[PDB]
This record gives structure tokens, C-alpha cells and sequence, in this order.
RNA sequence: UGUCGGCUCUUCCUAUCCAUUUCAAGCAGAAUUGAAAAAAGGUAUGAUUGUUCACCAUUUAAUAGGGAACGUGAGCUGGGUUUAGACCGUCGUGAGACAGGUUAGUUUUACCCUACCGUUUCGGUAGAUUUUCAAAGUAUUUAGAUAGUAGCACAACUCAGUA
RNA sequence: AAGAAACAUAACGAGUACCACAAAAGGUAUUCAUUCAUAUUGACAAU
């Protein structure tokens, strides 16, 4: 039993990302650039897929 | 489908040790194949001690249970073992019952005695057990 | 490329007493007393008045200014004048982060202590494992509502990183966390004036 | 420079099989899949075969892949290969040939230096003079540069037939 | 062996040819140069 009020806040801290297809880390939503090293500051990324019923 | 933990029992029970089925299901007697449970080191044989449930196959049976592997609890054992209040028991034999994953007894009897070790772990033993020493 | 001189100012209201001793501003307001280090080997930290309005008056401000250098440097002039000028906030209008408690279907209990120095979090997810979270010197919990705390204190880098303890303390681990939406999460950060 | 495999034993690599910490999923849960840190700890029992290999039956948290003169024969064994006896099949006129099969076939020496493990002997560390001090000898009580390092894993109950 | 200017250096990166090794590829990392458009009485970012 959750308010959408409060549905809002908890998707953005949880779910409105993008990823790095080669990093695999969790990056803010305007990122243009893999942030990590190890995947070479990548700049290929995709948002995270939100969740299907 | 053990129920609890079981204290430590001296296992004197090796691989392909034959010992006596008391149960009534055909099967004359059973050589121990593994252990379930047992963890493994190098040159090392699995053991068996009373209450322990193992993996066995019938060399002297009805044609049904011969020549077939099948899961055992031992109930009695001729090594020595010493329970945690200080009494040092034997039996005269070693014997097992042909029991299921789940612990349900296949058949409906025992013959002698049962160990505490075994009786107290599956319940369904102690139900069909006659004594429990 | 090298900026010759890159330099940033923060205005000093009326309120508000900096004093600077080689890099270790202290800021005493109406609400308190803030102090900080800033260990950077190539500013000069130092009041002066200076006319920062185009048709407005002069007014007492903190100069951070820095000489040549790379923009590798060069970008602490801004990161510095806005850590100062966040005391000033913080010692005048303090800083407040409220927080909302997030549930699927086990409430969850917030037993903060008397003082307001510690609280409790129990029955998160059904676990029996309860979390404590120390908080910072400065700063206090206080329960606002019903499933909503607010953090009170000066330092935003206190306050915020108290706010953050909390959160991160209570985070769903092994299961899918976009439908496991709990724990407490910062509503909005906010002044307490 | 004793030429296969196995047994025994130590160490090393990570391109990780398990346990630990993380991110992602077409991740509801459970079970899984992709990836990062990390090589300190673990990684089995047997039928057949001389086999490495293989293929089966189990057990396990997992039953990962490799190196060290294809580690290791004055460490073992001698099952295979690889002399000399003998048999068969094919080839050859014949003596004889056959990464074709079968059976029987001596496995030597360390007491030397070093390495390693333990164990004795002799020698010995520099700037202080408050005699309530300073140094040399003998004995005890301590000190700790350095070197090594050890604890892991699983299961049962409760949480709960709950999320 | 003293002075001068730089692009490096938050990394077992760099360091005496033959020589005892490294590639394709990627980076809103950084320095310099060319071309184009917006550049004001008001471009961009925010309000």
C-alpha cells in the first residue's frame, strides 16, 4: 500500500538511470560518458530498463 | 527430512560394508555405495554412523529391490560410540532401513533394537521402532 | 588553458563574522559557530569590500582568488566559495533534509533517542536485525510525521551525509530492487527558516 | 641430462568452479545468466583401461583450468613402451619385416659439497662519568628490527509456509 | 653542467639505438591549429 506521492521519489532514487553497456555501473540521468576507468570512460550507455508487469 | 541435529557418532560404517536390511521389504542385505552428507577428502572413504542416511545397493533380495540402489538410515552399529552423558554403547549387528528422501519409512517394521541417534532424527523410524536403545 | 587570475567572491551579510588565519575560515552567526580547513596549496583566501552589484553600493565580501594555473586548479576558486558560502547559510538559516519512510507491506518503526543523537530503525522488510546509524556532531533527528523524519543542523556537509547514513543503511539486497521500492529516501532538501 | 603413466609432496599462475563483497537482466519469489574486486581457504569416492584421455554410477558448497627439465626413478612401482625365448595374422623364394595383437623378461651407489630440517661450540656491536654514578664479568627477569602466520565450510531451529 | 621553454607525470607512466615487445578500437581527459554558425545593446546556462 503505497501512494503514488510516494512512488515518485523511490523511482527516481532507484530506477531513473542510465547504464553503461561496458562499465555495468549506475550513472545520473543526463550522463553522456561511462564514468569508470576500467570500461575506458565509455560513451555508449542505455537507461534502465524499467520494470513489466 | 531429518528433523534436528545429531551429536557426534564414531562412524564405523565404510564403503561397501555390508550390513542386515530389519526391514520387512524383501531386501536380505545392503552394501553402503555412499553417504549422503559426507564430505569428501583425498583417499578417503565415505563413512556411516547411526542415523545416518545412505546410499546403498541390494545384493541379496527379492528381484524388485536386487540389483538396485536405494537410500538407507543406519540403525544399529557394532562400533563402539559414547553419548554425551558418558555411556559407551555397542550393539551385537549392523543393520539399516530402506527409507525414502523425505524420511517416510518404506516398510512397516523393524526387527531388534533402534539407536536414540537414529530414532530421535527421522521420526517415522521411532514410530516403527519396537525398542529404542 | 592557464587563466591568469580566476577569482570568486561570497558576500558576508549583516549577521554573519568571518575571520581567516591561513586558510581556516571560522564563521560565527546568529544560530552558531562553523569552522573548516581548506588545504588547498595554491588559494589565497582574504576579506575585503568590493562593489558587486552595477549600480549597487560596496559590501563586505571573502575573496578567493587564484593566479595562473590549469583549469585542473583553476576549478577549486568556485568549489571553495561555495563551501564558505554555504556556512554562511547554514549559521544564519539553517539547513533541514526531510525524509520519507517507504514500505511494501511490513511498517517500519523509527525509535530515535531523547537526545535526537541516534535513532532506530526495526521490522525493515521483516528483518530482525536492527539498524542503529549514528549521526554526526551538529546534527539531529527528529520524527516531523508519520512515516517522515527531518535532520536538523549548520553543516550541510554534516547534515547531508547523516541523511545519506540513513539511506544507505537501508538498502534491499539480492531481490529485485524495482519492486522492492523501501527504505528511507530524501524527500526534499530544504532551509529551516 | 635414465625415456610414459600412477603413487607421495611442496610451491606458483588466473583466463574463478565454491565460499566473501558488488553492478546488470527480457531479475516478482525460488532457481539461474552476464560482469567487477579478490588467488588468503577448499576443490572427492569408485567399475573399465598401463593409459594422459574418455565414458559411466554416486557424493559434495564446488567436485575449475594449468606450470615447475611435458615437476618429482641414488623417492617407489615396472602395468606400457623398448634387446635377447615363444605364438598367431599379413608380407617375403628365403634369412626375416610389421606405431599389428599376445605371453615371460636383474630397476645399481650418497659416507662428498651445498639446499632443507633439526642440534652444539667459540667470538662479539661506543661514547655515560650526579660514587644514589659509569664500565667490565657471571646469573636471572625481560625486549622485540625481522621472518612465518590459521581457521574455514556446511547443516539444524526460529524468522516462516512469512515477504 | 648550469640556465630556458613546453606537452607529460595522482601511474610499477617516462627514461641510453641494434634490444629484448604490443595492436585494432574507444574517451564531455588534456594542449594546440584550421573551418563554420551565434557572437549586443544583449548568444548561451539558469530564474
Amino acid at each position: 500500500g503505497i501512494e503514488p506521492a510516494l512512488e515518485a521519489i523511490a523511482r527516481k532514487y532507484n530506477c531513473d538511470k542510465m547504464i553503461c553497456r561496458r562499465c555495468y555501473a549506475r550513472l545520473p540521468l543526463r550522463a553522456t560518458t561511462c564514468r569508470k576507468k576500467k570500461c575506458g570512460h565509455s560513451g555508449d550507455l542505455r537507461p534502465k530498463k524499467k520494470i513489466q508487469s | 527430512g531429518r528433523q534436528g541435529n545429531k551429536f557426534r557418532v564414531t562412524c564405523g560404517l565404510n564403503n561397501a560394508s555390508t550390513v542386515n536390511c530389519a526391514d520387512n521389504t524383501g531386501a536380505k542385505t545392503l552394501t553402503i555405495i555412499s553417504v549422503k552428507g559426507f564430505h569428501g577428502r583425498l583417499n578417503r572413504l565415505p563413512r556411516a554412523g547411526c542415523g545416518d542416511m545412505v546410499v546403498a545397493t541390494c545384493k541379496k533380495g527379492k528381484p524388485e529391490y536386487r540389483k538396485k540402489m536405494h537410500t538407507a538410515v543406519i540403525i544399529r552399529q557394532r562400533r563402539t560410540w559414547r553419548r554425551k552423558d558418558g555411556v559407551t554403547l555397542y550393539f551385537e549387528d549392523n543393520a539399516a532401513v530402506i527409507v525414502n528422501m523425505k524420511g517416510e519409512m518404506k516398510g512397516s517394521a523393524i526387527t531388534g533394537p533402534v539407536s536414540k541417534e537414529s530414532a530421535d532424527l527421522w521420526p517415522k523410524i521411532s514410530s516403527n521402532a519396537p525398542t529404542i536403545v | 588553458p592557464r587563466l591568469l587570475k580566476k577569482t570568486e567572491h561570497v558576500v558576508i551579510p549583516e549577521g554573519v563574522n568571518i575571520e581567516i588565519n591561513r586558510k581556516n575560515i571560522k564563521v560565527t552567526g546568529p544560530r552558531g559557530s562553523l569552522t573548516r580547513e581548506f588545504q588547498h596549496p595554491k588559494v589565497d583566501i582574504y576579506a575585503s569590500k568590493l562593489v558587486v552589484k552595477k549600480e549597487g553600493p560596496k559590501e563586505n565580501v571573502v575573496v578567493i582568488d587564484m593566479w595562473y594555473g590549469n583549469r585542473r586548479d583553476s576549478a577549486v576558486v568556485r568549489t571553495i566559495a561555495s563551501h564558505i558560502k554555504n556556512m554562511i547559510t547554514g549559521v544564519t538559516k539553517g539547513y533541514q533534509y526531510k525524509m520519507r519512510v517507504v514500505y511494501a507491506h511490513f511498517p517500519v518503526t523509527l525509535v530515535i533517542a531523547d537526545d535526537g543523537k541516534s535513532i532506530q530503525v526495526q521490522n525493515f522488510l521483516g528483518e530482525k536485525r536492527t539498524r542503529h546509524i549514528e549521526m554526526y556532531d551538529g546534527v539531529v533527528v527528529k520524527k516531523l510525521g508519520k512515516d517522515e523524519i527531518c535532520l536538523e543542523g549548520n553543516d550541510v556537509e554534516k547534515v547531508s551525509q547523516s541523511a545519506a547514513n540513513i539511506h544507505a543503511a537501508n538498502l534491499v539486497r539480492n531481490k529485485d530492487i524495482r519492486q522492492f521500492l523501501d527504505g528511507v529516501y530524501v524527500s526534499e532538501k530544504c532551509l529551516i527558516e
